[PDB]
């Protein structure tokens, strides 16, 4: 049975509005929900974060490709709404009073995509899980205790002879090489902002469902559904009760979410091609002849003829018109399985669609991201993450008792003590809070509280920008004043 | 693009794979017929004598890695109870 | 008798969609509208504009502070159309299929106020203001002629014996020192990018209606309507057309203008007051004591002592619950002057509602604006804009058929031929296009065509960003290579 | 804000009533009773001996100085008939 | 590339032609057939009547300034012995 | 403020107790009644029980961390003849 107001709750984790409530008052909620989003200094940071270029130019940063991420996903939601109310089966599913929260949905859902990734992208994630891997070595802990443990903590090493602190250890170890940028976008919008959203706009940006500590073999009725982490260990709990909010067995995915992927997937070709133009690279000429030698007769000839700032409006156009009906009837054909949350596929993924997008890719890997400045870039952000781990080094050599003194007020640590009076204040405040709340005579203590200090040290480096983090990395090495 | 954690399994399994005194050959293309990416694995000796030989297709690269890094694994086991 | 269905008019100016169309089709209509606005290259100008403070920490741009007036203006129609329905009153005023395109045409004439200031903002048309001003000397040609013109072109000089010659003068020098940014923004939105929007969008963004050349006193009956400039002499026949198009008398206003108004007096105070926190000038305790001082029990004592990141999204949720009632209210109210257009008064302008937006703004000039940074920024804003103005200066001494074949292609121009070269290829191809439809006999060419020159060197200058212009003003000066 | 050539006529206005040999005194306030602003303009001559004086009230700034100036010219052609 | 100097000479003696009340016409362009560069001058009033034409014809650009600078001259010579 | 060798001895004595075998519990405060700075070390042992605790009290912190590393090299050489 389809009865979307099971999915779309309205209530929150803390004061929480109780009791009945008509289509104004909801409406009211998610329009306050879209107010807390948008005003949010996560946004004003993705105002300030590289995409492909270097921020100079009219270049594009994070905000405005989600900000075109918004706009096709809530064209797709108009869209698969109208099919919806033509068949007459909007009130048949539960849609009559809440397609308003169904776009807001989905719009802020497209608009909080980036807001967790690291600074340079995906060449800060490959930095830090380098880095804690070197440090860490999970591949030891797969079986029963070795001799040769390459572990760098005591804390942290298998020895024989106990089997119920061994579990927790192998969980530790694995989850702390796997930093993904969603798992750390849930993290950031529950416990570091703390935005209090609703249940629906929590589901909405969980993208995967693989848990960050999982080894092995995935079932092959969730291959990919799991192809990525989905989030920490430090938020478990708080999964399974929005879990029990949402109706949603173990592994399982809500169904907007899919609606929010499509988005990411058009854009991102079409966006960054103009952006080369712009920076004087090639020519319009020389986009034509590209893309008829990797090679689509509607759409190219259209565009190619048509023309002989204004060209790239007329391309986009009949690409959406080609895709977004697409995307709507998938669906909707589809919509049982998407509601119970087991489709194993995505919506666009053998149709003249993925030749149209896998055209454009792959221009755009050949002419485009080839560019040496891309590669230096890339390059120099790997090294300022490691150089920044390396400098923060010494925040994790400490003991239990050094670093629980150093929180709580030294004079035995100076440059410790200035180290960690560097950081933020939200992400100790984060540390002192999830600290608080562990029985303080288990045996389990010590794994805890270094699991919670390398978290606190990846919310640090991860919320930085790039200029932000470049500046301070030649600032704490003593190479500029 | 591909995920690093993903690779670095991937990577991981080849190592423990080479210290086993085994050699592993990697090749990949693009069926544009079938419309996905193919990669074949052959498994070899210090003699350069095939023994194990599979391909894979997905249109996805994050799966077809996990495919790829589960197939090592089971050989692994396979072929590690001894030589 | 009000009809919205007269008022809300989806043709375009050419390619015009023509005959009968249903609701999806029109939403569609307005869809593409909001595609072409949000992937314009003014949107991505706006995203490295300064506000108020000097662009770097996670301090606004306009394009966040866009982003806000969108909200509030997107609130505050769902707000009037909420009410409307409540009182059975949606479809006698013709809104009953209309819902859609009036909330998308309001955020998108929220997110256009800002698309063309000049650089550095109210220092920048200050700067041209009195470049042009001291150039032309427009006050000497109130009357019949002089001996004593201090004006320095030939051509504009007004020589007694000729009085049908002379009006154009007054005319053209009396607007050429009037540059506004809302006039320039329907300049750019229509002729200098060519988006062919439709006709309630464009006058959407027609925000006063004085015209630039006016001499004199404007009637008693619309003192408020004719404050400040509203369109170009350039622009006079479109906006003809643009008045047949919605049913406008002269100097009338589109209906919607007055929420966007709205939505641009709030968030002009608060905002402002939080980034004063962020960059470390001052302190939450000393925010409560200024404003006590300054001066409410309900806001000021709720946020003061629930308090005892996470204040200012409390404090601005009460003053939005407070304000977007009482402008629906005040719309809804008035309703037929405003469809009339004939409204000589604000929304928001003696209720509590102007009491705290004083309050908020007079802490703003006390403790935010008098910082010697913004100070600073201002003088050099001014002087920069001088200067480029001054080095552009040899292109405006030229003559006709100088510069005539100048266009055309010279050996006898380097210095001049190098600095038209430097101007871009859109305002050139618009001075083209301007100067091609005028009669090549008349005694008026010359003055059409300084007009147009002036107008070409005035968009050059405006179409920058405070950065691009400050490195263009020292490569210019030798300064820097 | 106050708009820039609103000033700049205003500016014009009182050069032009200097130059006819007279004197401008300008005063402004905030009347909170009103809930308005308040600028009065007093007009002398060389001796230094009031003429005319009016004080206008208003909300906003800009219609504050439109009147102001209307009020200046209309001054001026009445005594600029002669004197 | 043409020097200076001619440039200079050539806008002086336009500038003495003007500030005769004539006015001075200029064309140019390039002659493929003779492979040359060919420039025509038009004299004219404050009217607009023409006076006198010429065109000249050369490979190097800064014999013909020197020729059109000196025709230039020769016939303010010719008319400025009045009107 | 506290000179850096004087910490430096205290962290080799602290380091030679804790290679020994020992734990070392470092609190320490100031008293505004008898206008000094108080610091008190308990020793223990991998267990967490007590064996030596004292307290030392003065107005200056160089002589205080002296009297520290006297009583634990005291300590050590005490308790080091063996266990």
């Amino acid at each position: 049975q389809i009865d979307f107001r099971k999915k779309i709750n309205w209530h929150r984790r803390y004061r929480s509005p109780q009791g009945v409530k008509t289509e104004h008052e909801i409406l009211r909620i998610f329009e306050s929900d879209r107010g807390r989003i948008i005003n949010s200094p996560a946004i004003r940071r993705l105002q300030q974060k590289t995409q492909v270029f270097p921020l100079e130019a009219a270049v594009r940063t994070r905000l405005t490709h989600s900000m075109e991420v918004q706009q096709v996903g809530r064209y797709i939601a108009k869209e698969i709404l109208s099919r919806l109310k033509e068949l007459k089966l909007l009130e048949a599913y539960g849609l009559d009073e809440l397609t308003g929260p169904f776009e807001s949905i989905v719009e802020m859902s497209c608009l909080m995509h980036d807001i967790g990734n690291p600074p340079f992208g995906h060449f800060g994630e490959a930095a830090i899980n380098d880095w804690f891997r070197q440090r860490l070595h999970p591949e030891d802990a797969e079986s029963q205790p070795l001799t040769d443990d390459r572990c760098s903590v005591a804390a942290l090493r298998l020895r024989d002879g106990e089997e119920p602190l061994n579990e927790l250890r192998r969980k530790i170890r694995q989850d702390l090489c796997h930093f993904e940028g969603n798992a750390q976008g849930i993290r950031l919008v529950h416990t570091l902002m703390r935005m209090n959203l609703t249940w629906a706009q929590v589901g909405g940006i969980l993208k995967y469902t693989r848990p960050a500590w999982w080894r092995g073999e995935t079932p092959e009725t969730h291959h990919y559904l799991m192809k990525k982490p989905g989030y920490y260990l430090s938020e478990e709990a708080y999964i399974a009760r929005l879990r029990k909010e949402l109706n949603l067995a173990l592994y399982s995915r809500f169904p907007l979410t899919w609606i929010m992927e499509a988005a990411d997937d058009i854009s991102y070709c079409v966006a960054d091609l103009e952006d080369a133009v712009e920076k004087r690279i090639f020519t319009v000429e020389q986009l034509y002849h590209h893309l008829h030698e990797a090679w689509f007769s509607l759409v190219v000839e259209n565009a190619w003829e048509k023309s002989r700032d204004q060209f790239f409006m007329y391309l986009r156009v009949n690409t959406l018109n080609k895709l977004v009906p697409y995307a709507a009837q998938r669906f909707i054909d589809n919509l049982p399985a998407i509601f119970a949350g087991t489709f194993n596929h995505a919506l666009l993924e053998a149709s003249e669609c993925s030749d149209l997008l896998k055209l454009y890719k792959n221009v755009a890997v050949k002419h485009v991201f080839s560019h040496p400045d891309v590669e230096r870039l890339e390059l120099q952000g790997y090294r300022v993450i490691s150089g920044l781990l390396e400098i923060y080094r010494p925040l994790l050599s400490l003991s239990l008792s050094d670093f629980t003194e150093l929180v709580e007020k030294v004079k035995r640590f100076p440059i410790e003590s200035r180290l960690f009076h560097k950081l933020s204040t939200r992400h100790r405040l984060a540390y002192v809070e999830a600290v608080s709340k562990l029985p303080s005579d288990s045996p389990e203590f010590p794994l805890w509280e270094y699991y919670y200090r390398c978290r606190l040290l990846q919310d640090y480096i991860s919320g930085m920008t790039d200029l932000y983090a470049w500046d301070e990395y030649r600032r704490l090495m003593a190479v500029e004043q | 693009r591909l995920y690093s954690g993903n690779l670095a399994a991937f990577k991981a399994a080849t190592n423990k794979l080479f210290q086993l005194d085994l050699a592993v050959i990697y090749d990949d293309w693009y069926d544009a017929y079938t419309r996905k990416d193919c990669i074949r694995l052959r498994i070899e000796d210090r003699s350069g004598n095939l023994i194990d030989t599979s391909t894979f297709y997905h249109h996805d690269e994050d799966v077809l890695f996990n495919m790829c890094t589960d197939w090592l694994n089971h050989m692994y086991d396979q072929l590690k109870d001894w030589k």
